[PDB]
RNA sequence: GUGGGAGAGGGUGGUGGAAUUCCCGGAGUAGCGGUGAAAUGCGCAGAUACCGGGAGGAACGCCGAUGGCGAAGGCAGCCACCUGGUCCACCCGUGACGCUGAGGCGCGAAAGCGUGGGGAGCAAACCGGAUUAGAUACCCGGGUAGUCCACGCCCUAAACGAUGCGCGCUAGGUCUCUGGGUCUCCUGGGGGCCGAAGCUAACGCGUUAAGCGCGCCGCCUGGGGAGUACGGCCGCAAGGC
């Protein structure tokens, strides 16, 4: 398969039970689709550099994860789905590049 | 010319690969928040190109305002 | 053949698998006979797509699974619906054929915003309902009526016009 | 008969008249003036001088409802934008500060002949 | 897309002599593979003109190759031919 | 083959803020817009400025460049799905398999057409204003088609390098992109600048040839009429060949 990093953001105004049920659907999905999680960060929340969700802050989640090429898009939408899905961004996973070396 | 600041020698082993490099990218913002030119970045083609790509992924997921009010003036 | 059938699901949880293509002759609507849990079926609302391959439903919960329904309550903003239920459950309240349907183009309090297919915009109420996705009318327009008058074929009103009659004659004419 | 002590002053100016107006310390309007607001017809409205006459009376009134402390907003290039905003600091009036906004798009709206010739 | 391992499964399949990294057996197998997948593509995406075109030059190469073959020994030409399935 | 690589080549879907008009609330005056200077036109039913919010189509700033990719025309928010070209190292595989191409085949600006969506803004036409002698146009104020998408359909052009494609021969200096290296500079590919030779009526071209040589294609032979008339074929038509 191919791996990409998943970066998607869910609302700040989402209290507990919400963080819960929604991130939970999330995971469900990913899997359902065909993603084998590899690394889940969660820098939590931040003042986005520009109001978004009329929100000056939000909850950002990133999972280095892979899956079956083509189906990318499809799951992307599966996500965006849930309103709250403030943002849905996916990116092929190339490692790094040391400039100023 | 444009040699009073210069940005290359402000960042060591620099991975032009983690869009989430907030505080580093936040380090090419100037004020109304443009994209400070080679004329400043001390960056190559390889540079503005890749660097930019992220710059872009960056505004995308946000966390860097793609321009934003200039104080004083 | 000269009959109607359904237009409002309200016993949920019941799996509703898209039985089949029974594209239908009675209201610009192709429909599928829907197959419910119990065997209980329903020649149900066209909604373009959800393939022969029986496979959805709707309900209290949700599953914005295109096609399918629920209250506008349990409803995503930016969604195309039909099954257009205006008042708290009066069967569907619009888009029949009506391809473009209504858009949860924003919703507020016990009132939800419908870009009103037919051509304007305003709101419905709470738990009210709708099912989204497509209608199924294949352009369901044009088609020829060449050498003869498809009309007359219409069986549908060769209620022919007039309006210029040498007369005294009819209601605003 | 509103009185505030502080807020912002807005300067906007074409190259065919200028305008200036008081805004509360948020954004809602106070009182203003501009080119023809100063007996100036056709042209004139388009002079650094004007820039001033106005900027000035502007403040005066600005004072009327006890106003003095002001930060300033910038829109466009006013052919005298300076005799102007300067006139502004001169009428003392807590010449707090200025900010840069003259907000150009991002490139998505063709203009009229006069503005085309771009590329 | 065409996967390396498969590509080899290929080259291999063909080679009269397991070391035919480049011969017409492979030019052939190859080119045609590309051919099919490519077209398939073309159909949906009904308007990939640039691409189609290239594809085209390609059908071209495929051919000139076969060509040569027949030219030399239409024998394994017929052989291959059949194997692959081109011409009908 | 394989291993490295670079791009606005392509198409499919997908979001994203900048600003832009109109919509609803706030607040607040008497002006606004505008030009060579006006006026036409808007505005006390309060506009223009500013505060927020809304709806929406279009485009895509900085980075971005004398930079890049592409057969040609062309092509730049980001994102993933399928796809094309092509470049440098290994020297590994094949074994001259080749280069030109009449007809043909497809591609293919912008206008325009066909239909089915959209249509913020810009905009022949059409409307005012202004103008001068005259104003059917330069200037200002209005606004349709079209400009935008899907689909089908027209293929035109200073379609430019005004200059077919292939290889091979002939000082150099320089800048720059991209790929390899013993990485003070050499090496392959790409782009601009200056430049011997040499070509050239002339300018000017100058290993990105308008130098020297081989194949193959095309197209030339005084101006107007003229790229037209007519025959033919093409197209919804406008027209086209």
């Amino acid at each position: 398969m191919r791996r990409y990093e998943v970066n998607i953001v869910l609302n700040p105004n989402l209290d507990q039970s919400q963080l819960a049920l929604e991130k939970e659907i999330i995971q469900r999905a990913l899997e359902n689709y065909g993603a084998r999680v590899e690394k889940v960060e969660e820098l939590g929340l931040r003042r986005l550099a520009y109001p978004i969700a009329k929100d000056p802050q939000g909850y950002f989640l990133w999972y280095q994860v892979e899956m079956p090429e083509d189906r990318v898009n499809d799951l992307a939408r599966e996500l965006r789905i849930r309103d709250n899905v403030r943002r849905v961004m996916v990116v092929k996973s190339q490692e790094p590049f040391l400039a100023n070396a | 010319p444009s040699r009073k600041a210069k940005v290359k020698a402000t960042l060591g082993e620099f991975d032009l690969r983690d869009y989430r490099n907030v505080e580093v990218l936040k380090r090419f913002l100037s004020e109304t928040g443009k994209i400070l030119p080679r004329r400043r970045t001390g960056l190559s083609g390889k540079e503005q190109r890749i660097l930019a790509k992220t710059i872009k992924r960056a505004r995308i997921l946000g966390l860097l305002p793609f321009t934003e009010k200039l104080v004083r003036k | 053949q000269y009959r109607i059938i359904d237009f409002k699901r309200d016993k949920d949880g019941i799996p509703g698998r898209v039985a089949t293509i029974e594209y239908d002759p009675n209201r610009s609507a192709n429909i599928a006979l829907i197959n419910y849990a119990d065997g209980e079926k329903r020649y149900i609302i066209a909604p373009k797509n959800l393939k022969v391959g029986m496979e959805i439903m709707s309900g209290p919960d949700a599953d914005i699974k295109i096609g399918n329904a629920l209250p506008l309550e349990n409803i995503p903003v930016g969604t195309l619906v039909h099954n257009i239920e205006l008042k708290p459950g009066r069967g569907g309240q619009l888009v029949r054929a009506a391809g473009t349907s209504a858009q949860v183009l924003g919703k507020e309090g016990k009132y939800v915003i419908v870009r009103l297919a037919s051509g304007e915009v305003r709101m419905i109420l709470g738990k009210c309902r709708a099912t989204v996705g497509e209608v199924g009318n294949g352009g369901r327009t044009d088609k020829p009526f060449v050498k003869a008058g498809n009309k007359h074929h219409k069986m549908k009103a060769p209620n022919v016009r007039g309006v210029a009659m040498n007369a005294v004659d009819h209601p605003f004419g | 008969k509103r009185q505030v002590a502080s807020g912002r002053a807005y300067i906007h100016a074409s190259y065919n008249n200028t305008i200036v107006t008081i805004t509360d310390p948020d954004g809602n309007p106070i009182t203003w003036s501009s080119g023809g607001v100063i007996g100036y017809k056709g042209s004139r409205k388009g002079t650094p001088y004007a820039a001033q006459l106005a900027a000035l009376d502007a403040a005066k009134k600005a004072m009327a409802y006890g106003m003095q402390s002001v930060d300033v907003i910038v829109r466009g290039t006013g052919a005298g934008r300076e005799q102007a905003i300067r006139a502004l600091q001169a009428s003392g009036l807590q010449v707090k500060s200025i900010v840069d906004d003259t907000p150009v798009p991002h490139n998505g709206c063709r203009p009229k002949k006069k503005f085309r010739k771009a590329s | 897309p065409i996967t390396k391992e498969e590509k080899q499964k290929v080259i291999q399949e063909f080679a009269r002599f397991p070391g035919d990294t480049g011969s017409t057996e492979v030019q052939v197998a190859l080119l045609t593979l590309r051919i099919n997948r490519l077209s398939e593509h073309l159909k949906v995406h009904k308007k990939d003109h640039h691409s189609h075109r290239g594809l085209l030059m390609m059908v071209g190469q495929r051919r000139r190759l076969l060509r040569y073959l027949q030219r030399e020994d239409p024998e394994r030409y017929r052989a291959l031919i059949e194997k692959l399935g081109i011409r009908g």
